[PDB]
């Protein structure tokens, strides 16, 4: 009575904060052709986040493989068509919306999600259906998802040790150093996210539970191996709310190479994405999406209990799924 | 390389129906968002309805909403204006556009030709044609010009042609003047004296409303 | 409910010379407007997209400019093929909403018509009504009043004139008035005058003819 914390471990309350699963976003449901599937609804962008699509050497932002091009060939994003489309450069993107003093105001990350939610046709924008954009801090280019799927996996799909040799289109979420300056965004992105969102790993710090005028510990743990702060990070977002379960599907994956093929911007808009039939596999942002890390005896603790409060503990490092790989800090 | 083909349309009377077809070609049309358009006698245009790749949702404005509907086969290539319970203002002609698909500049890139679609209660007359051949005081020059009076018809419009087709420099068929319920309409046409002298210079009028083709050849004044 | 207002109702320019239109709506549209030429009895085409890209084959000289609600098209170096009909679009909200349209009427070197007078056929006094029809060609600028006198007097009834829309090839226009009257008026008449009064004449031009001799 009462909490001198709540304030500042806002943006840790991620099923308010970002509300919408985080290894795995689809959280929304949209009408994409006759068909209604599940679109990434996330509020909070996730730093360091993006698709490796398995036996491939072509990276997820290389645009779509449309016509002749075989679907592995390619990567999820949008066609290059208008480079004033995408992907397109923060400078572009400011001569793009110059005559808007309300977005001109916008960070570089909003602004691209606010660019990628643009793409509607003025009748049907009460539809509910946007492009996820990815933005590029080293780069400071802004991507278009053609592709809104995040994990194409499991059973039909992608069975260990393949027979379908490469030509198979197996695709998961990952964070790693090709992704370490990415950030995927939804429609639903907050504009007010350097606010309300987790960004960098909390330095020399650890997350606590505030309980009777002292800021006590975690009640329940899982203690896990963890050689860095990225090693932690990366557990913690396999850990996290994902909306997908493991190993899921319901379409033919001929019929939707056909689609690419024969070039359908439905068929395309809406491959490997499941059902709005349903709503149960919205993890609406409640999961093990928190991790403390040990790194003076390299251990990750993972919990599905949001944090309220820090402990001054110099030895460790307070981190969220959505929290970005390599960015600390030790401020307390 | 792509086309849009009009057809249907025509006169029909008041709380009456009538459908336009439009048939797309070149283009992978299940790809492509569609809406008409339509435009009143000396007026601007006025969006008339779009509707989805799929055909899943229809947008009209409050001018012709439930009494218009739109419709596709993406199967085989073609869209739709059901046009129900008709009014006299909603006499114009019908585009289809190809509408856009986001994040593509595709946005009304295309039209159809058009097509005339004429409403109201007045019976469809035919035209008289009076045939406009100078005074009889002719002081003889190079050049002599002839015409052609298309007294009282309905509805718009009439096609006027000069020998069969064959006469097509200084033709001026002007604007068609509504007033006492009917058109009138005038046809100059601006040739040598030397050839209406040498050629009979027919003047060929033709109403399809009323399905009319009047030939009249002008012939000097006389007495 | 965005209005769109389009300015001017039209406009006169000559060839190489700078044109304006500007289209101001009432709430935000973005960069979602549209110019549209539309030629005489023509599908309109696409000239400026999102408000200023400029769309496949529409020439340099088309261009769009936005400041505020304020948007605006300009033809720079005046051609013979810029004599159509301009149109605004918004795209950004629903309903799709149209601008009045302008009409470019292209500056030509002035030219005199050439008047004349047509008396009844016997076709249309077999019927017992008499119409005088007075048309007058290939001439510029547009300004030109008609007037139809009988005997030296005023017939502000019975009158029907309509221009045609500048031509494409040689820029002119031309004018058609119509006396339609009974078999009985016209034969209690002698004298019937069709007075042109145009900008290149100072003293009117005046073609008439005379019932008796036919």
């Amino acid at each position: 009575m009462s909490n001198p914390w709540k304030a500042f471990m806002e943006k840790y309350d991620l099923e308010r904060a970002h509300n919408s699963g985080i290894r795995i976003d689809l959280g929304e449901d949209a009408e994409v052709g006759n068909s209604k599937y599940r679109i990434p609804a996330g509020k909070c962008p996730v730093f360091g986040k993006g698709i490796v699509i398995e036996n491939s050497k072509v990276s997820f932002l290389t645009p779509v493989a449309t016509g002749a091009q075989r679907l592995k060939e390619g990567g999820f994003a949008f066609p290059n068509a208008d480079d004033h489309i995408s992907p397109i450069t923060i400078a572009n993107l400011k001569e793009r919306y110059k005559e808007n003093a309300d977005l001109m105001k916008l960070n570089d990350i909003a602004l691209c999600k606010t660019h990628a939610a643009s793409f509607v046709i003025a009748e049907d924008q009460n539809t509910n259906y946007r492009h996820p954009a990815v933005y590029d801090e080293k780069e400071k280019t802004c991507y278009m998802l053609y592709l809104s799927a995040q994990e194409n996996m499991g059973p039909r799909y992608c069975s260990p040790d393949s027979q379908n040799k490469d030509a198979m289109f197996c695709f998961k979420p990952d964070k790693n150093e090709k992704f370490d300056n990415l950030v995927y965004l939804s429609k639903n992105v907050r504009n007010d996210w350097e606010n309300k969102c987790p960004r960098k790993n909390l330095g020399n710090a650890k997350f606590g539970l505030w309980v009777d005028g002292n800021c006590e510990e975690i009640p329940y743990v899982n203690e896990v191996e963890a050689r860095s702060l990225r090693e932690c990070n990366r557990i913690v977002f396999e850990a996290s709310a994902s909306d997908q379960p493991r190993q899921y599907e319901e379409t033919d994956y001929e019929k939707i190479q056909e689609g690419f093929r024969q070039n359908n911007r439905d068929m395309i808009k809406s491959a490997f994405l499941p059902v709005g039939a349903s709503d149960n596999f919205k993890s609406k942002g409640r999961g093990y999406n928190w991790a403390n890390f040990d790194s003076v005896n390299n251990k990750c603790y993972i919990f599905n209990t949001k944090p309220t409060c820090l402990i001054n503990d110099k030895n460790f490092f307070a981190t969220t799924a959505l929290s970005h790989p390599q960015e600390v800090d030790n401020e307390f | 390389e792509v086309q849009l083909v009009e057809s249907g349309g025509g006169l029909v009377q008041p709380g009456r129906s009538l459908k336009l077809s439009c048939a797309a070609s070149g283009f992978t049309f299940s790809n492509y968002y569609m809406a008409w358009v339509r435009q009143a006698p000396k007026k601007g245009l006025e969006w008339v309805a779009t509707i989805t790749t799929s055909g899943s949702r229809s947008y009209y404005p409050d001018s012709v909403k439930g009494r218009f509907t739109i419709s596709r086969d993406n199967s085989e290539s073609s869209l739709y204006l059901q046009m129900n319970s008709l009014e006299s203002e909603d006499t114009a002609t019908y585009y289809c556009a190809r509408r856009g698909y986001g994040g593509y500049s595709e946005d009304f890139d295309y039209w159809g030709q058009g097509v005339m679609v004429t409403v109201s209660s007045a019976e469809t007359t035919a035209p008289s044609v009076y045939p406009l051949a100078p005074g009889t005081a002719l002081k003889s020059n190079s050049m002599v010009t002839l015409g052609c009076l298309v007294k009282g018809y309905f509805p718009e419009p009439v096609t006027v042609t000069w020998n069969s087709g064959a006469l097509s420099s200084g033709v001026h068929t002007f604007p068609a003047v509504l007033q006492s319920g009917l058109y009138t309409l005038t046809s100059s046409v601006t040739v040598p004296s030397s050839t209406w002298s040498s050629q009979a210079v027919t003047c060929n009028v033709a109403h399809p409303a009323s399905s009319t083709k009047v030939d009249k050849k002008i012939v000097p004044r006389e007495c | 409910d965005i209005q769109m207002t389009q300015s001017p109702s039209s406009m006169s320019a000559s060839l190489g010379d700078r044109v304006t239109i500007t289209c101001q709506a009432s709430q935000d549209i973005g960069n979602n407007l549209i110019w549209f030429q539309q030629k005489p009895g023509k599908s309109p085409r696409r000239m400026i997209y999102y408000a200023t890209k400029l769309a496949n084959g529409v020439p340099s000289r088309f261009s769009g400019s936005r400041s505020g609600s304020d948007y605006s098209l300009t033809i720079i170096s005046l051609e013979s093929e810029d004599m159509a009909d301009y149109h605004c679009l918004q795209y950004k909200q629903f309903p799709l909403t149209f601008g009045s349209g302008t009409r470019l009427e292209i500056k030509r070197a002035d030219a005199a018509p050439t008047v004349s007078i047509f008396p009844p056929s016997t076709e249309q006094l077999a019927t017992g009504g008499a119409s005088v029809v007075c048309l007058m060609n290939n001439f510029y600028p547009r300004d030109i009043s008609v007037k139809w006198k009988i005997d030296g007097t005023e017939r502000r009834d019975g009158v029907l004139d309509s221009v045609t829309d500048q031509d494409s090839k040689d820029s002119t226009y031309s004018m058609s008035s119509t006396l339609s009257l009974t078999k009985a008026d016209y034969e209690s008449h002698n004298l019937y005058t069709c007075e042109v009064v145009h900008k290149t004449s100072s003293s009117p031009v005046v073609k008439s003819f005379n019932r008796n001799e036919c």
